[PDB]
């Protein structure tokens, strides 16, 4: 009803975008493969009122009139891809990718997903998929009868099968790289969606025009720095109390604006 | 005056006198909620019914 | 009420999750033909207030919109199956795997 | 009589609306798949005055609340019969007068015969029928309701749990108890498969929680109150002028 | 007298029910055989208003008219029916339950109750009863010289008497089933009666189509999970300053009308 309300609003709910991105950023520490989020604010409207370098006096300027602004608006939230750190799990299946490439997933709906979480399984059929069941690309398939899998740091898999002393390979996993890596749409359970801001999926073998290096038995943990977390709770809460302290003011003077 | 009020035979009155629209005096459905629109467009909905 | 609220209760119900995780394998540490377990976590829903690669304008694109995420949740609990080190106990009756196979 | 008792009337009016929209968002803030209101006002017809130019305003009328379809936060039930909705999309309910209903609230129980109902205890569409020796109910991604029974090493599938989807989400008519009914500004319910045409996935052991923001509700209610103070002061004016005016 | 003032105060009286739900789970945490409760609430009514769908013109509708809604209301409590952690008493006469049947008692009236708590004892005649002194069906009848009680998984209770190498058959430890495992209705002291909502007691032996298996020397302890009680704490104490808020401010605006 009064516009030093309505900017204080804008304050309190963009401070609480921060601290719903730093929420967001704490339940995923244990998250394998997982990017921090920051988001971006930006200043909303400014009313002209008196034009700043219009002509007074006929020879003499106006310099900086009256600019009053409107609240605050978040811009985006854009995600810190940068590399976690490897976590050694001796295990076969888990796989860690140290450069900055994309595993492919094919959604059962018929369209593909990047994914950078490695820790795959195998189905009753064979196949490398995710832990939430979705089958990897190009397309592992792996023998009955295995007794040891190897991924190699170039993406080639072999199986060691009995009373064969030399590996077959079975497949080649490839990683997938973007021109901008922050404009893949997450759609949770650690899958992105190429976007029109994110380029195109460009197919690469890993060690080569950038994809990185797959390691086995490691995981890429998550990013997440918490001692930031915590000053940016310190920080999210202070400024969430001098706003509600602006609009305590505001309220009030409006109070005894209609008391009299 | 707009205070219209229906009847248990469901025409429309205006201090006893029957509203007149575009098919002469209006008759609407027994028991059911009226919504006269912007221009005047009179919507039944019968209680019960989706 | 609060969102964010939200997000941390989930991130309790988590760590609460590997918590118990933990003790269970600890729990088990002297029983024969044990497999730890291990959770695996993965995004929540994640709210597009503002779509990343939106057309802002005809010739300008927003990379990467406000993309609020939800907490986290569990996407399960897999066994590690592991050959566990062997024991000589030097009972006839006693038998041990070497390779992966079951006894029925 | 003629006067601004009336146009006053009318602002307070539309300040206790929206005082009881933000009421009913508060109270709702536990319930499962709740979605805000936001009453919209817009003003009364004006009175235009003819020169030898101005127009007299009469008021302030709400129009219409909009229900925002946003998806909301999820919670944990550890409960294998709750599912909860990543998208847009609604169960479909059976009331027993026969009209299939909408709801969001996935929080599902078996009753006496089998057979999948809300809290309400009203059938859910597509019928399910889950066995009595049923030993873990599993809800897929896609719908696919599998039963596990003791010795068999296979699930059995028992239904499919199809999502309807509205053209229109905001046009429903909200009967009450977590329940919308079509109408005809949001005609047309589209039955799909989750995960297909636009519908929305499933994930089983949560709960959709209400979309209601706090701090938005209690700033406007600071603004309602003071509004509506500004609105008597305003009826005080003109009660004041009016007997200044009979007095003569 | 005013509509906001119901409406807050049935979200007072909701919160105020959730918080009772709460503190009856906390209070029942050393409870044997204990299932936490949760409640879930719905919407009341909607004032009509204006019809939305109507034409709000000849060629045009009006889009989501104007629907003012009532307070909020408890629909119902349901129980979370899962395996409580078990603990070791190291008594021969605890009897826990790993899967998902009931114990049968007979209440002193001669109707059938139906309990999940094991902590048995004998009474001065010889027959198994619960805590509260009432008879397990199936009237296990233990006599006089026993030495050791065993009871198996599969529900037979045995007796060994002395100078015998061979164990006496007592009874026989049935469990019920039922369809729908939270339509029964709790009468407090850990007693369930079968109610419409709840079909009908299945009788079965403890390892066959679905009940469970009976552990001697264990107990079946609550399933509250502690951590989210306090945390849902929070949340109940926080929408009730709200809800209390909103009273308030429904109280100061009155005053202003009166003043008039």
């Amino acid at each position: 009803m009064i516009s030093s309300l309505w900017i204080a609003k804008t304050g309190l709910d963009a401070q609480q975008t921060n601290m719903d991105v730093i929420a967001n950023n704490l339940a995923n520490v244990s998250t394998n493969g997982f990017k921090r989020q920051r988001a971006v604010f930006e200043d909303l409207l400014y009313q002209t009122i008196r034009q700043p370098g219009a002509q007074s006096s006929e020879q003499t300027t106006l310099p900086s009139g009256l600019q009053i602004g409107t609240g605050v608006r978040p811009v985006a939230t854009e995600r810190l891809h940068s590399q976690g750190n490897l976590s050694q799990t001796n295990n076969s299946k888990d796989v860690a990718i140290k450069g900055q490439g994309f595993f492919q997933v094919m959604l059962p709906d018929g369209t593909s997903a990047y994914t950078r979480d490695g820790s795959f399984q195998v189905d009753q059929n064979g196949q490398l998929v995710t832990a939430g069941g979705f089958q990897v690309q190009p397309a592992i398939t792996i023998p009955a009868n295995a007794l040891s899998i190897t991924i190699g740091r170039d993406g080639v898999v072999s199986v060691t099968q009995q009373g064969q002393a030399a590996p077959v390979q079975v497949g080649q996993l490839n990683l997938t790289t973007f021109m901008n890596d922050t404009g893949l749409e997450s759609i949770g359970e650690n899958l992105y969606i190429e976007t029109q801001s994110s380029g195109a999926p460009n197919e690469s073998t890993p060690g080569l025009n950038g994809a990185g290096l797959l390691y086995q038995g490691y995981v890429e943990t998550s990013n997440v720095n918490v001692a930031e977390e915590l000053v940016n709770m310190i920080q999210v809460q202070r400024a969430y109390e001098i706003n509600s302290k602006a609009v305590s003011t505001t309220d009030q003077m409006l109070q005894k604006l209609t008391q009299l | 005056n707009g205070n219209i009020q229906v009847g248990p035979t469901g025409q429309l009155t205006i201090q006893g006198h029957p509203v007149i629209g575009e098919g002469g005096p209006i008759t609407v459905p027994e028991g059911s909620e009226i919504t006269i629109a912007a221009d005047g467009t009179i919507s039944a909905l019968n209680p019960g019914d989706p």
